[PDB]
RNA sequence: CCGAGAGGUA
DNA sequence: GGGTATTCGCCGTGTACCTCTCGCAGCCC
DNA sequence: GGGCTGCGGTAGCGTGACGGCGAATACCC
């Protein structure tokens, strides 16, 4: 997280002991400053994607958690919405397909 | 005069000096500390009170909202103590306190709240104290120590000699408060003055007088005294006061009035002083040289430039003297500094300083205290005004403020929990006078140094921790809540005041196990001085000092009574009469000596107050008057035992056992034993096992009584009165009326606590010990406990031993016993097991308890009943089974495709495997209690119901018992009542028992008090139904357990141990000794009157173990059986009355003066018959501990026998029938059982279990373990030259696993022969190094 | 392994190795998506550290 | 079936 | 420029056995 | 309910070992 203040008007003890802070960052005695530039160019920033480390999009392969299934690949054909997925399951004869909430599945 | 039960049977007491202090109630540490911690005290101090007012009324950030507080009250405990300890919850009271919540308006200071409120709040539990001192936190039984830690204040230590390793002392000085930042000056070898707080870096000790707004000039002018200089007509004139001239040569010429009064050249003499101070001589003229190395004291600026001449504390030359003199400043200030007396210490330190100024000073210390968040002007200020000067942050106690008054030799004893200016200073002040000679350093162990935490205080303080966490979250509530729909709950919660408060009683270094298997055990438990804890010392580091006996110890804390081993010393006992101060110190009872008449009253001093006075000795020899008979006689004046006047003494101590503690005051004789037996034969008796049989030790110190009386494992009647009923589980008295009160007709109804568990599996039981119809008074003892005989303390078992050696036999310090020992069940004792059985919820479905056990038969089932729970009674022995219990077995692991598979056609698997509660090894014994708790979400099976009905059953009878033979004895008053009055006998018969009341009675107070016992029994009526119904409540329901466990089955087996070769027996001496051969009878060596003797002891450890009152007990035990003997044979042929009373008061009377003789007269005809159907077995002889039994009155006592003077009888031996040469000792030991038995260390194991991480057999007994074969005896199979011995010893019997496959294949084909290999923690040990970023490998073959 | 009951005795190897691994794998996410210099900077800090 | 804390025996 | 001399922070501090209790709280995802 | 994560707080807690030893640096040239 990123804070502007001055030391004098509220002090860094202070900003230390807020309720959910961890630790100013030091590399030492001192915290340390970030330049105005840095803050400059975090002002517009964020431009390629919805990246999403570990939460699954759909055209990819996944395996199972629970359930009867556990421990079997699937393909994403077309998840519902937003809200649960649908999934190409895999067998040792024939694939199955199924349309299953978000927590009984998880990314690879 | 005496009791009634006093009159059972009546110790002979020896004991000459007559006693003005009776023995107090020995647990009154642990009852009168956890009192002032709760209690509904005024003014607020001490205890909970402090603490509230304290932290109360909360506001918050001036959000216009201010919680304050009314009052306090904790509610009845919801569980009793025997159902505490049975059920495993704690034994704790609801702390319901009543919050006052007002809130203001915006702009209202003094404005009216617009809402009040008053709820009563819930915070937490805290647990009570069972009335005999201790806790019940988790179904155990734990004791907090009293701690023993450094007062608050200051302190003046020296480390004279580690320092600078140059043999200059150092001085430094701690002020050490009671809650807050520490605070520390100390010296440099430079002689510059450094502080430092809180062990932190070193900064020189002036810049803290700059932070207190001091100048350079004040600072000056506190710590030194002017020397003036005036500049006059020539060369300087110096006003000198010849005190300044101590110690110092001439190096110019000392004169005035045109006398040379001392010559350059020569030193200084008193008589030169005194001469110039008669001849009243101030100003003399000096050198311009003498300035040269002199100081000026402070700062003078030149008034035509208004520039700075020169800087204060600078020192001066000839140019700064022309300089100041054309200036004008014909006065000049300098300071003394003289290397004997007044040395320069703050100038210097002022010269090291590289600060000027306030606002330096106060950067420099907050870069000290806080490093590396950047200094600004407001947050050091705030951090240096709240380092020693708030309320909040820092405070001595009042303790604190008495000896930081008291080391200063300040005038008041009270004042400000913060420090001051002042305070620093004079401490800095005293710190030089130390270093300059004037008074001396305090030494550390001194007890007047050194304060006692009880449970009071240490809980207290863990409540404050939890208030003022609870405040913090309160005040985050407070800005922020809305208004107005909370009541104080959601600011409040009951979470971080539990959870502190439980952590402490549960988790600390002080709420430690109670040693539990001996009256003694836990009555010299709760009075202990741990010097260990949280702000105490650690056992492995330190050291010497705090384990030595230090003389500020007598009377204070016993001086022998301490355990040897890693920490001797430092678990310290508390002695007899010492009670504690109320700031916390050791106070000790004296007598006060108004003059040669010593007075009988008594006056408890501390320990700083001992060094004042002169104490007197205990068995000073007076005689009927106070006076000492002596005009010369021991006394101690500051730790220095040496010999006084008749008058000049100012105390005297009370007792002669006031020096001991009661682990030491039950030795007899001990002061003929060296410290070191006396040392072992208290730390053993603290460790006797419970016989099966009391034995009432025949030398006895009388202190029995208070040990047993004082220590609750016995029934102390409450109030007085007569025998109803006495059965062996409850007894029950009727009371007599003078300690009786009028409504509440009353009968005092004792339930007894049978055969169950303690603590160290011993077997704690009370037996009645009065009759049917027997006057009883209050205070008089009702149930014999673990270890007692008739309100008496009993041990071990007295028996006829004999000092001799045997045949070998007795060698070292074994000890060899007859077969009439083991015949008799007199050291046969009872142990007792819990074994529990869990039934968790596991995968593959939970488990069952059931009979249905797999690849078993009707052997193990044989006596398990319908439900899978072993019967009350059942005589197991080792690999039987006690509670079924079975598990899913199979461990599959069925495919997903499988698992569709059994989840269509529908197949279970039903495989189990037999995972039932069995008997240990090697035990045998008896089920004698089962208890079952179930989760209340689970059903129960039918042997929880059958033990619900029987618990039901019993709870309603005994209720039922209750009110019955409380309803007889309300209907007897009734009838007491109904005597006068219109009395109406046959009108009374007839009616049924509910309505005397409508008999014939007036408008008088009897009728009255029948409407009184009426309404009592109406209040009895429906007492009953919500006792009834609550009692229902609480068997019918399920327990809280913990998450993840159904059911749970604690078995309760009852082993009965005797005697073997291998245990350890020992006397009260120090005499250890592990029994080598069980005799038979024959063999014993037999007097001449044909008695075999029991026990045969050794006399080669009289002289080297220097325990010479064994031996002085074994003569007069003899005596007291020559005493029993001769009362058996006076009633055996029985006799009438007058012989025997004649004889008794022959036994009772006994030359010399004692305390005792006894009423005899006066005993009713049936009291003598009594008496002496208790003393037909040894008259029990009172020796007490230092006023004890001389020798000739031994010598007397054995005439009164027929017994011969020597105490030696000629023996002859069993085998060859013949007399021994040289007649022996043969006497009455009392003898208690260890409970180091060699059933329990006894271990063997051929191959069992090995452990994981490391492929090595298992460490310890209970689980089936090896003997680690160390590293020492590793270097001893070097040191000879067993190879292959240590090769198989270190890898195939314990670590390379295909080695000791293959070896046990090996031996049971017969061959002896091992396949080395490597073992597998080298390899370990491989795999961690290569887990580091180290290779390592292994080479060419 | 677990001791008797419902939770698993845990070994301070294991809290070692997963802290490592947690920095280690936020440290793979702020360099690929590119964080300013004094976050990674204490990224790799924490990552030495631990 | 590993660690911590407390106590004890030699 | 190096030659002491003080400070600092690292090492180390008996063996074997036995007993007991207790061993994550919080929490905002 | 649970995966995680290391003081809980709008600071401060630590404070009763002791020796030896060798490197790092302070003071004074």
């Amino acid at each position: 997280l990123f804070v502007e203040f001055d030391p004098e008007v509220i002090h860094t003890t202070t900003i230390n002991a807020t309720r959910g802070v961890s630790h100013f960052v030091r590399f030492g005695a001192s915290p340390a400053i970030v330049p105005s530039a840095v803050i400059h160019q975090l002002s517009v920033y964020k431009p390629k994607d919805i990246v999403d480390p570990a939460t699954p999009y759909p055209g990819d392969k996944v395996i199972i958690t629970e359930g009867a299934f556990e421990g079997f690949q699937a393909i994403f054909t077309e998840p519902d919405g937003e809200a649960r997925s649908m999934l190409l399951l895999n067998l040792i004869n024939k694939e199955i397909k199924h349309s299953v909430k978000n927590t009984e599945f998880r990314k690879l | 005069v005496y009791s009634y039960t006093e009159k059972k049977r009546i110790r002979k007491d020896f004991g000459k000096r007559p006693q003005v202090l009776d023995v107090p109630y020995l647990l009154s540490i642990q009852l009168d500390s956890f009192q002032k911690f709760i209690e509904q005290d005024p003014e607020g101090q001490y205890g909970l009170e402090a603490a509230f007012r304290s932290v109360f009324p909360i506001q918050s950030y001036s959000g216009n909202s201010e919680l304050q507080y009314v009052s306090y009250r904790l509610g009845e405990p919801v569980f009793d103590v025997q159902e505490c300890q049975i059920r495993g919850v704690t034994y704790s009271a609801p702390l319901r306190v009543k919050l006052r919540l007002v809130i203001y308006e915006r702009e209202a200071p003094e404005g009216t709240v617009k809402d009040i409120k008053e709820q009563e709040v819930y915070m937490g539990e805290i647990p009570l104290m069972t009335d005999n001192g201790t806790f019940v936190i988790n179904g155990t039984e734990r004791v907090i120590v009293s701690q023993l830690h450094r007062s608050p204040g200051v302190f003046f230590d020296s480390d004279k000699g580690k320092t600078h390793s140059s043999g200059k002392v150092l001085y430094n000085a701690r002020i050490i408060p009671y809650r807050g930042s520490w605070l520390d000056f100390e010296f440099d070898p430079k002689d510059n003055l450094f502080v430092r707080i809180d062990r932190r870096r070193k900064l020189p000790a002036t810049i803290i007088l700059r932070a207190l707004n001091y100048t350079t000039e004040q600072i000056l002018d506190l710590f030194f005294e002017k020397v003036i200089f005036e500049i006059r007509d020539n060369k300087l004139q110096m006003e000198l006061v010849p005190e300044r001239l101590r110690g110092e040569t001439a190096s110019f010429d000392i004169e005035a009035n045109g006398k040379v009064y001392v010559e350059k050249g020569r030193r200084i003499t008193a008589r030169h002083i005194r001469q110039l101070e008669k001849d009243d001589v101030k100003l003399i003229e000096v050198p311009v040289e003498y300035i040269a190395g002199k100081v000026v004291a402070k700062d003078y600026i030149d008034e035509s430039t208004g520039e700075l001449i020169c800087a204060a504390n600078m020192e001066l030359s000839l140019d700064l003297l022309a300089k100041l003199s054309q200036s004008g400043h014909k006065r000049i200030e300098t300071l003394f500094t003289n290397d004997l007396d007044h040395g320069p210490y703050i100038s210097e330190t002022l010269r090291v300083d590289p600060t000027n100024d306030r606002l330096s000073a106060l950067v420099e210390i907050y870069r000290m205290m806080r490093p590396g968040e950047p200094p600004t002007r407001e947050a050091a200020e705030s951090l240096f005004e709240n380092l020693f000067f708030s309320e909040d942050r820092y405070d001595l106690s009042a303790v604190g403020r008495m000896k930081f008054n008291r080391s200063l030799l300040r005038e008041e004893i009270e004042g400000s929990g913060i420090l001051s200016k002042d305070d620093i200073i004079d401490v800095m002040k005293k710190l030089i006078d130390i270093r300059n000679g004037k008074g001396e350093v305090d030494d550390i162990d001194h007890l007047g140094n050194r304060r006692i935490r009880s449970v009071g205080e240490m809980a207290e303080n863990q409540f404050r921790v939890g208030l003022v966490r609870v405040e913090r979250a309160v005040k985050e509530r407070l800005s922020l809540g809305d208004l107005d729909t909370l009541m104080p709950q959601d600011m409040i919660n009951a979470k971080p005041i539990s959870a502190a408060v439980k952590e402490f009683f549960g988790s600390s270094q002080l709420s430690q196990f109670m040693d539990q298997n001996n009256p003694l055990s836990e009555i010299t438990h709760k009075r202990r001085i741990s010097a260990l804890g949280p702000g105490g010392l650690t056992r492995e580091r330190a050291g010497f000092e705090v384990r030595d006996v230090h003389p500020t110890h007598y009377g204070r804390v016993c001086p022998i009574e301490t355990p040897e081993g890693p920490n001797i010393g430092l678990i310290n006992s508390l002695s007899v009469y010492a009670q504690t101060n109320e700031y916390g110190f050791l106070e000790t009872p004296y007598r006060k000596v108004t003059d040669g008449v010593v007075t009988d009253e008594i006056h408890y001093l501390s320990a700083i107050e001992e060094g004042n006075y002169v104490i007197a000795q205990a068995n000073s020899n007076l005689d009927e008057e106070g006076h000492f008979v002596e005009d010369l006689v021991t006394c101690r004046s500051k730790g220095e035992s040496s010999l006084f006047s008749r008058d000049q003494v100012d105390y005297m101590d009370v007792s002669t056992q006031q020096v001991v503690s009661v682990g030491a005051s039950l030795i007899p004789f001990l002061e003929h034993d060296d410290a070191n037996r006396a040392l072992m034969g208290a730390n053993m008796q603290r460790q006797a096992v419970p016989t099966l049989r009391a034995d009432k030790p025949l030398v006895g110190t009388g202190m029995e009584r208070a040990v047993a009386v004082d220590s609750g494992v016995t029934a102390v009647a409450k109030r007085g009165g007569v025998v109803q009923y006495v059965d062996a589980s409850r007894i029950v008295i009727k009371v007599n009326e003078d300690e009786m009160y009028p409504g509440e007709a009353g009968i005092d109804i004792y339930n007894l606590t049978k055969y169950t568990r303690s603590n160290q599996n011993t077997c704690i039981n009370q037996m009645p010990c009065v009759s049917l119809g027997e006057p009883v008074e209050r205070g008089d003892v009702l149930a014999d406990g673990p270890s007692t005989d008739l309100g008496e303390l009993a041990l071990g078992q007295n028996m006829r031993v004999a000092f001799m050696p045997w045949n070998g036999y007795n060698f070292e310090d074994s000890i060899l016993v007859s077969e009439r020992v083991v015949q008799e069940d007199r050291f046969t004792t009872i142990h007792i097991q819990e074994l529990a059985c869990v039934s968790r919820d596991t995968k593959l479905g939970p488990e069952e308890i059931t009979a249905d056990i797999p690849n078993v038969g009707e052997a193990a089932l044989s006596k398990l009943d319908e439900s899978g729970i072993v019967y009350i009674g059942a005589e197991v022995t080792g690999g039987d089974i006690l509670v079924g219990k079975v598990t899913p077995k199979g461990e599959t692991q069925l495919t997903p495709e499988e698992k569709l598979l059994r989840a269509i056609f529908g197949e279970k698997a039903s495989d189990v495997k037999d995972s039932s509660l069995r008997v240990p090894n090697g035990v045998s014994g008896t089920v004698i209690d089962v208890q079952v708790f179930t989760r209340d979400g689970v059903e129960k099976d039918k042997r929880a119901l059958e033990i619900e009905e029987m618990q039901l059953k019993q709870a309603k009878k005994d209720l039922s018992e209750e009110l019955q033979i409380l309803e007889a004895g309300l209907f007897s008053r009734i009838r007491a009542v109904l005597v006068a009055g219109g009395v109406e006998a046959e009108k009374l018969d007839k009616l049924p028992r509910d309505r005397w009341l409508e008999l014939g009675l007036t408008d008088e107070e009897k009728q009255n008090q029948l409407e009184q016992l009426a309404e009592q029994y109406d209040e009895l009526k429906h007492e009953f139904e919500k006792k009834l119904e609550a009692k229902r409540r609480k068997i019918t329901q399920g327990d809280d357990l913990a998450p993840g466990v159904l059911k749970i089955v604690k078995v309760y087996l009852a082993v009965k141990r005797r005697i073997q070769p291998g245990d350890k027996m020992a006397g009260r001496h120090g005499n250890k000794g592990v029994i080598s051969k069980i005799n038979p009878i024959e063999d014993m060596p037999y007097d001449e009157n044909g008695t075999p003797v029991d026990i045969v002891l050794n006399p080669l450890g009289v002289p080297s173990r220097m325990n010479i009152g064994q031996i002085l007990e074994t003569h007069l035990g003899m005596a007291a059986k020559g005493i029993g003997d001769k009362i058996n044979a006076m009633l055996k042929q029985q006799q009438e009355v007058a012989k025997l009373r004649e004889f008794i008061q022959r036994a009772y009377d006994l030359g010399a003066d004692v305390r005792q003789k006894v009423d005899l007269s006066t005993f009713s005809d049936e009291e003598v018959m009594r008496l002496a159907e208790n003393l037909r077995k040894g008259m029990p002889i009172a020796t007490p501990v230092f006023d004890g039994a001389k020798e000739a009155e031994i010598k007397e006592l054995l005439k009164l026998g027929d017994l011969p003077t020597s105490g030696q009888i000629r023996l002859y031996d069993g085998r060859t029938g013949e007399q021994f040469e040289r007649p022996v000792t043969v006497g009455y030991m009392y003898m208690l059982k260890l409970n180091h038995l060699v059933d329990d260390k006894m271990h063997a194991r051929s191959t069992g279990s090995y452990s994981l991480v490391t492929q090595q057999p298992l460490g310890g007994k209970a689980q089936f373990g090896g003997q680690r074969f160390g590293e020492m005896e590793v270097w001893a199979l070097e040191a000879y030259g067993a190879a292959y011995t240590l090769q198989e010893m270190l890898t195939v019997k314990s670590d390379d696993v295909n080695g000791r496959t293959k070896m046990y294949k090996n031996i049971v084909d017969g061959n002896h022969q091992m396949e080395p290999g490597m073992p597998e923690s080298f390899n370990v040990l491989l795999k961690e190094i290569r887990s580091l970023g180290i290779n390592i490998e292994l080479e060419d073959e | 392994v677990p001791l008797d009951g419902g939770r698993f005795a845990t070994s301070d190897l294991n809290d070692l190795y997963r802290r490592v691994i947690n920095r280690n794998n936020r440290l793979k996410r702020l360099l690929d998506l590119a964080a300013p210099d004094i976050i990674v900077r204490n990224e790799k800090r924490m990552l030495q550290e631990a």
